[PDB]
């Protein structure tokens, strides 16, 4: 629970967090359901934070008959969809409520149709990345940013990635049925190592620039 | 090159320390007791 | 022959209260800052 070590300097940051101040962009939405996804849906994910979320539709329309009261520009957002939406952060908005039981256990996801905040864009972002192929990776300051879409077809997924897990590959190389973060960057720079489907090494958290 | 964390992140705040509890507590009513309504009061014993 | 009760049957008391948080955090630590020992520090500039 408590540290079982000692390392020589802290950590830079902790996924979904900001560690640079500039020009950000940012907007709210309802974490909706994969369930609720009228298509197949087949990346599945636990609403993890450092996950980027897609649009999913619209809640602004209040009640049940004609005369409906449009009371704020909700957002509707999923995990995986295709229309990007922004990528979930800042994890101290949120309430922990715990995990099966024991309401002090760590949990960094967030129950479904709960408010997020989804920054579109940051000068610097800690975000979770993968790997989008089992062979080690290196990746520099000019570096790209996919996510993993929610229809990512089984044969693309060979290693079976979550659902809205950021890749991180290199020009030229995006894993096949993925999509692009338009200018989106690697700042810092990481190595990973290799993986297999079984394994699927967490990528190490990396300081990216999003527009 | 990320310092691996020590502690699993996690959502800082627990739920509980988030929520406000209502004065008082709502008591579970029965019937209403209306014979003296009826048929009066008596202390002879 | 019971009445059946409004609420349903439960323990009381949420694990909520009765659970007293210790004063202060315990942080995370680094290694040893030793260069302010060895050589020592001054103010200048």
């Amino acid at each position: 629970m408590f540290q079982k070590q000692v390392y020589r300097q802290y950590t830079p940051g902790f996924p979904g967090d900001l560690i640079e101040d500039g020009p950000k962009r940012a907007r709210p939405g309802r974490i909706m359901s994969l369930s609720a996804v009228n298509p197949a849906a087949t990346a599945t994910g636990p609403n993890r934070i450092s996950r980027a979320f897609g649009y999913a539709g619209d809640v602004s329309a209040l009640g049940e008959g004609q005369p409906k009261t449009i009371a704020a520009r909700a957002s509707e957002v999923v995990i995986g969809g295709a229309n990007f939406f922004g990528v979930l952060g800042h994890p101290k908005h949120y309430a922990l409520f715990g995990s099966a039981g024991d309401s002090l256990a760590p949990s960094y996801d967030l129950p479904d149709g709960a408010e997020g905040e989804f920054f579109d864009m940051a000068t610097g972002l800690v975000v979770e990345i993968f790997n989008g192929a089992a062979t080690a990776l290196d990746l520099d300051y000019g570096d790209l940013v996919a996510y993993v879409p929610n229809n990512l077809p089984t044969a693309d997924n060979a290693l079976g990635l979550p659902a809205g897990a950021l890749v991180g590959f290199k020009a030229g190389s995006m894993p096949t049925g993925l999509v692009q973060i338009p200018n989106a960057r690697i700042v810092n720079a990481i190595s990973l190592p290799a993986q297999s489907a079984g394994n699927l090494v967490a990528g190490v958290t990396i300081v990216q620039l999003t527009q | 090159n990320f310092t691996a964390p020590v502690t699993t992140p996690s959502i800082p705040t627990p739920i509980q320390f988030l929520q406000t509890w209502l004065p008082g507590f709502v008591k579970v009513m029965t019937a209403a007791r209306k014979i003296d309504e009826i048929i009066g009061i008596d202390t002879v014993g």
